[PDB]
């Protein structure tokens, strides 16, 4: 495997968005992976409806702002043949009517893959050879809300209960060393004001630290 | 979770 990736540099992600007060997350995770997979099938970046995805899939086990799983979401744009546009369905972070237009879609899915949960290596691997990948994480702490620089390190982050969904974009190093410092390369989506311009990098091969390989997966095209 | 801004 490549000693850093960064799909950013390639044209894959968008810039980054704010879910505002809305527990939405799962909804971008999820918007941000099949961004990548459509941009790495068609050569064109287009964002994607979260709130199509808040609105339109309960019957699938998500909850609007009240929670959600990627999976699910990924589930749901399969049933439903297609997801639309967020210029086409904006995004205004509460609960709607379901509002999905079949003539707006821009993206489809067949279903999901998942990674070996717990497996770091895994996850590596499905960063190189696919593009960004949907992960859930620890992220009620502090020491998160008010990240700004380095690699992220927080003794109380749990690697089995998590609350909140990102996408692993890249990863990297520290140094000279490719073996040591590393580092997931991680979009949140609490606005380009939080954070590194909205990113941050999470210790990597850390046992699983803050539980980023615990449950991650990406949509099929 | 959230924490917007
Ligand atoms: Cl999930
Ligand atoms: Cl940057």
């Amino acid at each position: 495997l490549p000693k850093s990736v960064d799909w950013r540099k390639k044209g894959y992600v968008t810039p980054v968005k704010n879910q505002k007060q809305c527990g939405s997350a799962w909804a971008f995770s999820a918007t941000g992976a099949l961004e990548g997979q459509m941009f790495r099938k068609t050569g064109k970046l287009v964002s994607l409806s979260e709130q199509n995805l808040v609105d339109c899939s309960r019957p699938q086990g998500n909850q609007g702002c009240n929670g959600g799983f990627m999976a699910r979401a990924f589930q749901y744009v399969k049933e439903n043949g297609g997801l639309d546009s967020e210029e086409s369905y904006p995004y205004v972070a509460v609960d709607e009517i379901c509002k999905y237009r079949p003539e707006n879609s821009v993206a489809q899915d067949t279903g999901f893959t998942v990674v070996a949960p717990g497996k770091e290596k895994a996850l590596m691997k499905a960063v190189a050879t696919v593009g960004p990948i949907s992960v859930a994480m620890d992220a009620g702490h502090s020491s998160f809300q008010f990240y700004k620089s380095g690699i992220y390190f927080e003794p109380d982050c749990s690697s089995k209960n998590l609350d909140h969904g990102v996408l692993v974009v890249g990863y990297g190093f520290e140094g000279a060393n490719s073996q040591n410092s590393k580092y997931w390369l991680v979009k949140n989506s609490w606005g380009p004001e939080w954070g590194s311009n909205g990113y941050v990098k999470i210790a990597k091969d850390k046992n699983n630290h803050c539980g980023i390989a615990t449950a991650a997966s990406y949509p099929n095209v | 979770a959230v924490a917007e801004k």
